[PDB]
């Protein structure tokens, strides 16, 4: 089955600045191949690509995780945003995806296009985090799609940094739009505007433009000094200093000391704890944190202003900004060494619950618990055969190999 | 900044072109343009470089897998060519043509074929036949505007059941013709189609003259495959032994390294290969810029001369290279009596075209990658040898 | 004069000694004795003529086939080991390990034979296997003074229609037996009578420490031979990658040459390591002597503290290497309990046997070409080790 | 046929100073396996060596010269140079010698050795400048000699440099017995003693001890001085500066300016002909330099103490000091560049005419006259045939090349 929080727009700018500077740039993305969106991580990019999105219906959307990596998973996935932007069109190569009758990504994307041809209106296709891709038969795959897709569909990719999908034979014909880092970023205006909105003080224009350039405009850091004060930590300019020109690992202290310090522990548990989850709803929630008001456990952090994001209006499906997300799994690994297993286990078991058996599998390897990989597959081997999980079979048991020596009486 | 507009001696230092008259002459008091290095010194930050890896002292054993090599690599990629490269696919080796043997070795058997364009670089065939692989060439052909590969005779060459390689030389040698995003699409399917792989020897990647850019092979690229590179040429570095390329498919990958660490021994690299390398790709940016503008105005100089003296020649400047590969067969001259009257009137040795085999013929090959001091007097001694046997 | 009591950091420069713990560890924290490179700086004659061909600043394409590097390299065997060469003969390779690899390629057949004396090098293996030719060894036997082969097996070896090659390495690797002229006498006529061909590995030939001294191949050798080696190990320049050789029956001499140049287009030298081995060879010796008296001492001093610590040991320092060959056999030991105490009670990363196979169980492989004062915490911390597991 | 003046030893005792340490050096040559002379031309070695062997009879001599590069003429004259030694005892060996009934050298040599073990007394045989012998088959062969040879025999050899003789395997068991240079140079004692006996007026020690020295005592440098105080061209002082440190290039034009230039022109025109004959007598005098008194001619010279040196007592045959002999040879080779041909015409049908063919062959290949080898072919099948002169025939033919190609017609 497939993850909803996967194949939804993000939501919740409740307080999100808007600037045409940037939507004007993507006004005119239909007459392109591909519209590349890279910076580092916490640039608002994707907040940008969900408000441009916001006014359209017929654009699908997929964002990636690692286990996107495997290559079936990811037709899976990509046939779905299709479906979600074309309303069901594309049935034949709907099922050729979820039968797995193809013997490679170009030909099933050589199928879609027969298909896609017919529709006549404009269509987008959204693919948020590429950077997390690196198996090279999705690169090449990706390359021929571009290649090959009809010239009513636009392609937008957003990525850290620039992608192996054949960029500069598109810049030489003219049909690729990009928006680097430095057009993303906040300019003095959007940080005055950003400051203004969600603050409690009013800042007087200048010193936000003072606080806007030592930060590079960068995003986050806003966010960062604007959360920091509202639970009034300092005034701005100090926390400015504080977070001024700061890399990767004093950004990992500065959220241990101002952000991890001054919530309540419980609080504290509750985020390491939920941290190891790729995407987070109501029942996954309750049952390993053990709080049972998980929806008002969530939607109350998020109040909060703790880089919870839905992914979905209908506030079912949550997840956790990447820089956030990536450092809390980091400090629950330490903090709570030792109560991992049984809390990927858990997680495991609830997540079979719902009907998803990749993301029990994912959790319970993390466990090492290797009697419930056995229960996985005793309990669901009938849509493992028949919705032909096999890849996801052999890496599982390959990845306990004695104990998988089992793989090894079934291959002859 | 840099100067170019001076002669550096290059006299006692066993440099194939300057202290070796044998065989590219018999007189050995010539002025020398048939070897392609070039005579201008390298980059001053890979000379501090150098000198900076030297002062430590201690040459033990090193390690090509580094994280400093790998990251200039890319950095190179990204910034010069806008290709992003997995930079855990990148292989060393000791040699461009070691690699390319080495693949020849194992993407194909004996008495198997191996297409190139003619005229080919030289090595490329001893690479080919020194394995026992025959070589299956395809000819370009010089037309209205530069040079262009037929793709009807190339499919009809790569259906052959014994083609199972492809040395694409871009850009080309010795022609200099870069080839465009069109062609590149064409020669991938093609191949893809008929089971050939392909090994693209890249090594002149930065010497572009068209307004066009060079297009990598791995943008293209399917399946296995490979791209093989060195900043020799560019920096003008050759006598520091060492390339890197970027082959696909790890099992084949994993086959190269294997031959090159286990069966070869050559694992170990040169250090001071990689000390040049890394400065070259991160600092050496400003001294490339500069020559490349004073080698395409010697190109353009060498042009305007020639087309001046004899008005039916109509040389165009390569699209990119600093070797012009002149076409005299317009002026229905004998290249035996040119290269007679070249030698012995006039003392300057420039590498004649029928070396290049047939397609060769009426053909000369001038080394333009030296100071203009020098390229004065080839010219001069080039047209006053053509008049005097007119 | 020279000083060789003073510790060079290592740190930083990608050597895979001091800067990579997979494999040799895994705590990376170690004190590593692993890799056979020396810890020392190589003699200021080499660094300062490397120093002054880098002011030169051109690196074009240079030539081997020189006038001073071959001088240099009958200067050197003239004066250092008593012997003449027709420097005619001489031809250049990257590595030592390749010119074996070619070599075995050239004078055998897939399948056939190459005989060895164990415990090997390691690459040695890996060259001749990864070609598909059999390894067909023959053990060493160690006795009362040194080790000792039997010249009836190894007739009993060569007498097999397989064997082809015989891989002779002079002075061995590890035992660092130096064989005597009476050896070397019954070997060259044993291998010409059954119709083997020899290839002399000699890349130890400076280190010999015995009252007797080492005679190469070319004293003893016939018909068709080869005797590669480099100055490498002696002068610690593995880093400049480059090999000499010489190979008689200028027709083997001729398809050498041919497949270096032809084939795998490796012909070019590093113009550096040519510089480094002249310097070395015309100027290197004072240096290489007071080395010389530095490893004996070392290895001296490894005797003295090993057998004042276990008195039934009774080890004698090798005849000719700076790498000691214990044998802590008489001791009962085992050595999987001895390489954990080593690694986790003592943090010393010290080579073990077994992985020389067979033959090396209940062995370890010390390095002994360092200072002092490493070596000092080395010996102490396997005394220690060896106490706390015996 | 062998050439006499190759296989006698050098008589010439005029002037020779007698120089006793070296002998009591020698003295004791029967216990070792060999005695290696060696030192640069011109140190008087190979005069002590003749000194050294005029007090035994038992003794083979064999000088070389390129020509004996070639494997079976170097084994024809080793052969009889041990008959010399031996007085015709070992017939066998000879035989299998001149029918070339013998697979390699080392098996001539073994069964040389089986007849060598049968004599007695103690055996002696000089080979001089070995440093002309390049081909390796030789020296491997020469290496196995000296490895096997029988314990009574000691083997001599006088060579410019270290040979590829095994020195080391003999060195390490005292089986070697070397002169160096060191060794050979004159000391000041004998410098006196030369001086005196060869000079018109007398020398003072101290005098004749500065000339000594600042020549390093080389032999050739004395006879330098000396003869050109002969003809009183200087004083002794002025000489010895001129030649004081003299590398070879300033030896060439020093023997242009001094000996060439203080002669008269005919004997110049006849040293420049004469020069490039490698061994001389009456008749190719009288042939080549058309000078009748042949003989008279050649004594005068050697008279004249121009380095021409008796090849045997009976005055018979002679030779020119390799030293001055090549730098003859590289005079008239400009000199009389043009009167080259005509000369080793001549040159080589006066040697035809004695019964040498392969002098003959030698010199007609350096004339460039097809039809003289046609000439000597026809001439002397006979003889080419019945002692098998076949390689020479080879290598003849390519150096008449369609003559050769007709060889290679003949070769099917
Ligand atoms: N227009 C905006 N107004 C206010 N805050 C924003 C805006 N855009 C981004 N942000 C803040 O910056 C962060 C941007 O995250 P983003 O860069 O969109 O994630 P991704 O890594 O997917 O690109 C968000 O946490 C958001 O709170
Ligand atoms: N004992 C001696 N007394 C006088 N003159 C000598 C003596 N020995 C050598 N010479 C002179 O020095 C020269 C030595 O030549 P020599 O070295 O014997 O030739 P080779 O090159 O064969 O060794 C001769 O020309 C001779 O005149
Ligand atoms: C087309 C081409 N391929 C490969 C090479 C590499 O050859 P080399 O190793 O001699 O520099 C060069 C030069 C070249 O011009
Ligand atoms: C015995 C032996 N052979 C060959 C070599 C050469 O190996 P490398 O090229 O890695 O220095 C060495 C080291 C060695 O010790």
């Amino acid at each position: 089955m497939l993850i909803p929080s996967k194949l939804s727009r993000p939501v919740r700018l409740d307080h999100t600045v808007v600037r045409e500077r940037l939507l004007a740039k993507l006004s005119g993305a239909n007459n392109f191949r591909l519209a590349l969106i890279t910076s580092p991580a916490g640039y608002g990019k994707t907040t940008l690509i969900s408000q441009w999105a916001a006014g359209k219906n017929d654009i699908g959307w997929y964002s990636l995780d690692e286990g996107d990596n495997q290559q079936e998973r990811f037709a899976s996935y990509l046939i779905a945003a299709v479906q979600q932007a074309t309303n069901g069109h594309c049935a034949i190569c709907e099922t050729m995806a979820q039968k797995r009758q193809y013997a490679s990504l170009t030909s099933l994307f050589a199928q879609l296009f027969i298909e896609l041809a017919e529709w006549h209106s404009p269509l987008y296709l959204v693919i948020d985090d590429y950077h997390l891709i690196t198996n090279p038969v999705i690169h090449e795959s990706m390359r021929f799609f571009i290649r090959h897709q009809p010239e009513n569909l636009t392609l937008v990719v957003l990525s850290r940094n620039l992608p192996q999908l054949g960029i500069a034979n598109l810049r030489v014909r003219d049909q690729l739009l990009e928006i680097g880092s430095q057009q993303l970023a906040f300019t003095h205006q959007e940080a005055n505007e950003f400051f203004d909105c969600r603050l409690s003080s009013p800042i007087e224009a200048a010193e936000s433009s003072r606080i806007c350039d030592d930060v590079s405009g960068w995003a986050t850091a806003l966010q960062l000094i604007a959360l920091s004060a509202r639970q009034n930590t300092h005034s701005a300019h100090k926390s400015a200093r504080r977070l001024a020109g700061i890399n990767a690992s004093h950004l990992s202290d500065y959220l241990v000391d101002e952000v991890l310090d001054n919530v309540d522990l419980a609080t504290r548990h509750f985020l390491l704890k939920s941290a190891i989850l790729r995407s987070m709803n109501d029942a996954l929630i309750t049952r390993v944190t053990g709080e049972e008001n998980g929806q008002m456990r969530l939607e109350e952090i998020e109040r909060q202003g703790l880089f919870l994001q839905r992914m979905d209006d209908t506030g079912e499906w949550f997840c956790y900004h990447p820089l956030f997300g990536n450092f809390l799994r980091q400090r629950c690994q330490w903090e709570l060494a030792a109560e991992l297993p049984e809390i990927h286990r858990a997680a495991a078991e609830s997540w079979m619950a719902q009907g998803f058996p990749s993301e029990a599998i994912h959790h319970a390897l993390a466990a090492g618990d290797a009697l419930m990989l056995r229960d996985i597959l005793l309990n669901h081997a009938w849509s493992l055969f028949n919705h032909s999980e096999l890849s996801l079979l052999e890496e599982s048991l390959k990845a306990n190999p004695a104990a998988a020596i089992a793989i090894a009486i079934i291959e002859v | 900044m840099f100067d170019f507009s001076k002669v550096v001696d290059r006299h006692g230092t066993w440099c194939t072109q300057w202290d070796y008259v044998a065989d590219r002459f018999g007189t050995a008091d010539l002025l020398p343009f048939t070897i392609s290095d070039m005579d201008f010194a390298t980059a001053p930050c890979i000379i501090e470089a150098l000198n900076q890896r030297l002062m430590h002292g201690v040459f033990g054993y090193s390690r090509w897998k580094n994280d400093e090599f790998l990251a200039a690599i890319a950095h190179w990629f990204s910034t010069q060519h806008y290709t992003a490269i997995d930079s855990q696919t990148v292989v060393y080796g000791p040699s461009v043509i070691y690699m390319v043997s080495e693949l020849i070795r194992q993407w194909s058997e004996t008495g198997e074929g191996v297409v190139i364009h003619t005229p080919a670089y030289d090595a490329f065939y001893k690479a080919i036949e020194g394995n026992q692989r025959t070589v299956m060439p395809v000819a370009l052909e010089k037309q209205a505007d530069g040079w262009f590969c037929d793709m009807g005779k190339l499919e009809a060459v790569l259906a052959k059941p014994e083609c199972k390689i492809m040395l694409l030389c871009s850009p080309q040698n010795p022609t200099g013709k870069v080839w465009t995003c069109d062609e590149l699409e064409i020669m991938a399917d093609l191949c893809e189609r008929h089971g050939v792989r392909v090994i693209s020897d890249e090594i002149h990647m930065d010497m572009v003259w068209g307004e066009q850019p060079h297009i990598p092979w791995s943008n293209v690229a399917r399946g296995d495959w490979a791209l093989l590179t060195s900043g020799s040429k560019s920096f003008n570095i050759p006598a520091l032994t060492g390339a890197y390329g970027i082959i696909e498919n790890s099992s084949s990958r994993d086959a190269y390294l294997s031959a090159l660490k286990g069966r070869d021994g050559l694992s170990s690299p040169s250090v001071l290969a990689l000390t040049a390398h890394i400065a070259a790709y991160q600092q050496g940016a400003p001294w490339l810029d500069a020559l490349r503008i004073y080698l395409k105005d010697n190109l353009t100089y060498i042009a305007d001369k020639m087309n001046a003296a004899f008005p039916e020649l109509n040389w165009q400047i390569p699209q990119s290279t600093y070797l012009a590969w002149l076409d005299l067969r317009p002026l229905n001259i004998d290249d035996n009596a040119l290269q007679k009257a070249l030698i012995e009137q006039e003392k300057v040795a420039i590498m004649p075209g029928y070396t290049y085999g047939e397609e060769g013929r009426g053909f000369v090959r001038l080394n333009a990658g030296c100071p203009r001091s020098k390229l004065e007097k080839g010219v001069a001694g080039l047209i006053n040898a053509i008049r005097a046997v007119r």
